[PDB]
């Protein structure tokens, strides 16, 4: 029998701590205590009575989980595009390319919102990717540029045997059909993870506050919750109700990239 | 024919990129066309072709915007040299700097080691078969990730109600349980795609649990998360204006000048001679200190 | 380790790929398993590991019950098909790994696998990944792999596949002397019949999930109990002809040929059950064909296809009225051309005679080599 | 399409895999390779194919440079050492892959699957995924995704490994057939010499990334180039007794024996090169050992270890001069004891003549077969 001996005891130790762990990191994430205090903020963020800001299960949520949606999406697909290219096939410079995008990877705020701002009021001419508050043009697709991804899904091809792209290759496909119906089938699970990664990237993403010039309708629920943190009052018994509501779409993505999720894929594919 | 056209179009912009005077705008956008249309136009470059939509992405996102700070840090913003050598013979701030820097990047490599680690594990006690509530587990141990993190320090704070050790165990515990469900999403990905033959061979070598992790899952894991880990390094050595609440106020561990904002790794040690331009607007000097940290990190890097 | 089996039933769903197998492995006895592709070797293997579960019957290893017990503590150890290679670590990492998890010594685990190394022609190739290899390489460093690990019970499973002829014989004469050394029992299963020829005590054949027969290779070569069996053990197999028997002695059966002369002839065989004007099966070895000098009933035909072995020369005939080709062996080199007529005698004593059930009636020729 | 090499070697940093290869296979070719396990089969197979890259020299394929042509133009069909197949594809998916790329219809797709799985024995396995299938099947898999195909080469790296005699003889045939019928180029990669000399319109033996003989299957058996060929082609290899040379006449050599007698006969080889008192090595085929009985001179010693293979017995003979072991293969079962005396006489027409290098003194027999 492949089950273990002795497996209620190692089960049973597993269950313990896991559930120890659980309980200790979710503690000072029972953030619905402050919430919980008073039933009218739940004020009112979900339904009924009045808000100065607008209700965020309709705009806010809304417009954060569109565009993370959408950035996941895009970023998925450049991502997966060039890790193909750079890990299964050469072209001069590839190398250097490597190891600068790994260094130009890294980059704090602090340059960030001086230069971003500079090129967004720069822009100015009309393409869809526009500058100023658009929810569209900034974060909208625009947080495409990504490293981490393209090393991830780069990794993950290395893993997977190359003998099957040449078979693939030796019956006439080009390196697209190839990539189409033999890498990607075998690789999907790197591409749900990414998925996942850049969608809570996406949600969480308190920086790059561009939409600041309308910041009462539609714009993302990180700068939302910035804008409930305010200096006079430090009101947090409300603002807190939009965090734990973007604390539903990630779980959400997280199930049904879940369903994604299996292994054994390259299961009797090759010998040795 | 078609991509022809499309590049008219874009060509047409070009003119009012020059009409505008900004002359560095119109190289840019014209060398990203010319590049773009020859490529895919060129039939020889297929892996070039395959490559311009990411790293034409990846310029406009970051490239650009890290030169134009680079770029700022030689002039005034309120220059060359005169930047540099001040920072050079900044001495007030010298000797506590590179203590300051010393401690950064001993968190940041026990941090980086903590949070593999435990999300490796977690990861591959979750991978288990035998394990009844998958499901519920991995969704709550993901959920850490619901906070955006600015308000999971107020909630700490809340419920921590000194001791700059205490301090110091306090930022690293904090990273740890903030920063470990991204490398547990990480090595789930990666333990889905270890072949199952290679367990079934160690286990007719008589390999237990533990001596079939460490030798088997560890070391195919820590190859393909080498530049992961080296990145996350990066991220955990050097921060900015977002989850900002530890420490509220100075600890001064090493005569350091802390707000009441979290992450003290040689950003809120230097705030106020930087930040919003050295307080007073001195961009150039901030940008010629984050050259400065850039510079540093990539020697290290490397 | 006197591996038993019992009833081992194996489904995958409803498919059977093992069907009531009872066997029984003394301890320090060297059982070779053949059998057509895919009748449940690996399956079987496996089942005796442990890396698959037995739905239905006893493993029995040692006088101990092993259906539960777990792979790692089974105590045997086994080649994969798939060499079970590990990627990460060098050629003298992975035919060291096991006996450094065993608690490594650093000076004998080193000296074994010099040994090992050296006599498997592995010595220039000891600090390269198993990507920088060749097949008979990897399935030799497998090989390796086991070696250096001392089981209790040795489950090779088709060691010497990609390995060229005089690579098998040497790797053949190192696994005879290791078994001649430790005394373990082992398992082999192979498709080579020189190597399950040579190397066995009891031969073990599966068919469909089932086992057809055992015993040793001359008694497998001389008295197959089965018409499935009969076919299967030789390498060119056994002509096999349709025929009606006539008529009934006490100890021997004669039959009637389907040639147009119908020549009736005797064959010292079991008579019991043997009804009058059964559709017999006859079936004779290749080898066994004598030339035609020999007055005999001369099975005269014409040929169809004549393949050079060098040291042999195969000569298949195609016998009016019988729809395959008897294959005939003649020794060293014969200049037959395509379309000539070509004839060969049949030794009444060389004959197994086989029921249409398939099962065969008993010879009753004393055959060398066989007590 | 016809495949020519012109000093093509490839080398792995230091390591020189293959070393100025002269091939020339012209159209409707049946080459196939035989060699050591590593010499560099595989690797020429995969450097024809494109897989790799050649480090110098130029490699044909219908009369065209290919060295820098990606595999997809070469037309260039192989069957892998791995059974490279997708695991995320049924049976017929898998088969049906490169017809589906080529975009031709689901009724031909359909019908030439079915054609191709009759033959392989895998109409129910046709909707399996390969982790289900057995290594065997997996094999058959691999061969009939080319089969299924019509590539103008046909690059088979060891298609036969994992198969039983009976359904190995039946690919051979199916192969055969597929090769009349069609009339392309097939390179072929075996360690089976029946399965060589049976297809084999040319041999081809690799010996260290290096040409060693090229011929007829039959002229490479009789009339080996040197030692490496002459113990590779045959099995068991072929016995070799240093000798010395005390008389060479216009024809013929006279080889003293090393045995305590000394007798000395006379062989029919070429003079050529040759002094009186030269260290040679002299070699004799098993098969080719004659009984004692009737024979000129007699190789006396005593067994040490007989196996008995059923349709032939094979001996060794410790002889007390030659340390090496007279490997002797008698037809039919032969009872003899392991430690008792055994005679077997020397046919001198038949033996082989060596030189120190390894280069061998060409044979003035006239074997029957050869031209
Ligand atoms: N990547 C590699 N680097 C160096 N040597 C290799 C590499 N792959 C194979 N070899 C060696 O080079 C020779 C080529 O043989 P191989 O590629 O295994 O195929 P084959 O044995 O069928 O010719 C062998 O000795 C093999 O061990
Ligand atoms: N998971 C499975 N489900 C159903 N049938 C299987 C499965 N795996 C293998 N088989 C089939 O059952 C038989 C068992 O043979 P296999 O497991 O391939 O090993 P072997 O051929 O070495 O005995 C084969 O006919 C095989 O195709
Ligand atoms: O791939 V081989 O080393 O068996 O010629
Ligand atoms: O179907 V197999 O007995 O070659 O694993
Ligand atoms: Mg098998």
């Amino acid at each position: 029998m492949v089950q273990p001996k002795s497996q209620k005891a190692r089960l049973f130790i597993t269950h313990l701590l896991l559930l120890l762990f659980i309980a200790a990191i979710m503690f000072p994430l029972l953030m619905v205590v402050a919430i919980s205090l008073r039933q009218g903020n739940f004020v009112e963020q979900a339904d009924g009575r009045i808000t100065p800001p607008p209700f965020p299960v309709l705009l806010w949520l809304w417009n954060s989980v569109k565009v993370a949606g959408i950035s996941a999406i895009g970023i998925v697909a450049l991502s997966t595009t060039c890790a193909y290219a750079f890990a299964r096939m050469r072209f001069p410079g590839k190398a250097t390319l490597l190891k600068g995008m790994l260094i130009f990877q890294m980059f704090p705020a602090v340059l960030s919102l001086v230069a971003l701002y500079a090129l967004f009021d720069r822009l100015g001419e009309y393409i869809p990717f526009i500058g100023l508050n658009t929810h569209g043009g900034v974060i909208f697709a625009y947080l495409g540029g990504i490293a981490l991804h393209v090393w991830t899904i780069k990794g993950y091809f290395e893993t997977i045997d190359s003998s099957l792209e040449e078979a693939a290759a030796l019956d006439g496909a080009t390196p697209w059909q190839a990539f189409r119906l033999v890498l990607l089938p075998l690789s999907v699970p790197i591409l749900a993870v990414v998925f996942i990664l850049s969608f809570i990237a996406a949600i969480t993403e308190v920086p790059v506050a561009s939409l600041l010039l309308r910041d009462v309708n539609s714009y993302t629920l990180a700068v939302g919750m910035q804008q409930y943190l305010n200096p006079q009052n430090y009101l947090w018994g409300d603002f807190a109700a939009a965090a734990v509501m973007s604390a539903l779409p990630i779980t959400i993505v997280f199930l049904l990239a879940q369903r994604w999720l299996v292994n054994g894929l390259t299961a009797g594919g090759v010998k040795g | 024919s078609v991509l022809g056209l499309l590049g008219l179009l874009v060509g047409y912009l070009v003119v009012l990129m020059y009409a505008q005077g900004e002359y560095l705008f119109a190289i840019t956008t014209l060398i990203l066309s010319s590049a773009g249309l020859y490529i895919f136009a060129n039939r020889k470059a297929y892996a070039w072709r395959y490559v311009y939509p990411g790293m034409a992405g990846m310029g406009l996102f970051v490239l650009f915007p890290l030169v134009c700070t680079i770029a700022i840090a030689f002039t005034n913003y309120s220059t060359g040299w005169k930047n540099f050598t001040r920072v050079f013979t900044d001495e007030g701030i010298q000797k506590p700097f590179l203590a300051i820097f010393v401690w950064t990047v001993v968190f940041s490599l026990i941090t980086v080691f903590l949070t593999v680690a435990v999300g490796m594990v977690l990861a591959c006690l979750v991978q288990w078969e035998a394990l009844r509530g998958k499901a519920v587990y991995r969704v709550l141990l993901i959920l850490p990730y619901a906070v955006p993190s600015f308000i999971s320090i107020l909630i700490f704070k809340g419920l921590f109600n000194s001791d700059p050790t205490t301090a110091r165990t306090m930022l690293i515990i904090v990273n740890t349980w903030l920063g470990y469900p991204y490398m547990m999403i990480l090595c789930m990905g990666l333990l889905k795609a270890i072949p199952d033959d290679l367990y079934e061979a160690s286990a007719m070598d008589g390999a237990g649990p533990f001596q079939n992790f460490f030798k088997i899952t560890l070391p195919l894991l820590i190859k393909p998360l080498t530049p992961l880990m080296i990145a996350s390094f990066a991220f955990n050595f050097n921060n900015f204006v977002l989850i900002q609440l530890l420490t509220n106020g100075g600890p001064d561990r090493l005569g350091t000048t802390t707000p009441a904002g979290y992450t003290d790794l040689l950003v809120n040690y230097t705030y106020r001679i930087a930040f919003e331009g050295g307080g007073g607007q001195d961009f150039g000097l901030a940008a010629a200190i984050a050259t400065l940290i850039f510079l540093l990190v990539g020697a290290l890097a490397i | 380790a006197s591996v038993q089996l019992q009833n081992v039933t194996k489904a995958w769903g409803e498919v059977v790929v093992s069907k009531d197998i009872n066997l029984d492995i003394h301890e320090g006895e060297f059982v070779v398993f053949v059998g057509p592709s895919g009748c449940g070797k690996s399956t079987l293997l496996r089942m005796i590991a442990g890396l698959e579960t037995i739905t239905s019957g006893d493993l029995f290893i040692g006088e101990k019950r092993m259906n539960d017990t777990p792979p790692a503590e089974r105590g045997v150890g086994m080649v994969f098909q798939s060499y079970a290679l590990y990627p990460h670590l060098s050629v003298a990492e992975n035919m060291s790994f096991g006996l450094k998890l065993a608690g490594a010594k650093k000076e004998v685990i080193n000296q074994r696998v010099n040994q090992v190394a050296e006599v498997l022609q592995l010595a220039h190739l000891l600090d390269r990944k198993p990507k920088a290899l060749s097949g008979g390489q990897r399935q030799r460093v497998a090989i390796g792999r086991t070696l250096v690990a001392e089981p209790s019970v040795f489950l090779l499973d088709e060691p010497l596949s990609n390995l060229d002829a005089a690579l098998r014989v040497q790797m053949r004469i190192e696994i005879s002397r290791l078994h001649k050394r430790l005394g373990r029992t082992m398992i082999y299963v192979t498709h080579d019949q020189v190597e399950a020829m040579t190397l066995a005590d009891k031969i073990v054949v599966l068919d469909a999930g089932r086992v057809a027969q055992v015993g040793k290779p001359l008694e497998l070569y001389h008295y197959p109990a089965d018409r499935f069996v009969a076919g299967f053990i030789g390498s060119p197999k056994m002509n096999f002809l349709p025929v009606k028997v006539t008529a009934t002695a006490i100890d021997q059966v004669q039959v009637e040929l389907p040639m147009p002369n119908r020549q009736q002839v005797w064959l010292p065989v079991e008579s019991r059950d043997v009804q009058v004007g059964a559709n017999m099966s006859l079936g004779i070895r290749p080898e066994h064909l004598l030339p035609s000098d020999i007055a005999d009933v001369i099975l005269e035909g014409e040929v169809q296809v004549v393949e050079q072995l060098g040291n042999e020369t195969q000569i298949h005939i195609q016998i009016p009225s019988i729809r395959q080709n008897l294959v005939y062996r003649q020794n060293d080199v014969v200049l037959v051309e395509e379309g000539a007529t070509f004839a060969i005698g049949l030794p009444p004593e060389r004959c197994h005679l086989f029921r249409e059930d398939g099962t065969a009636c008993r010879r009753l020729h004393k055959e060398p080599g066989v007590a």
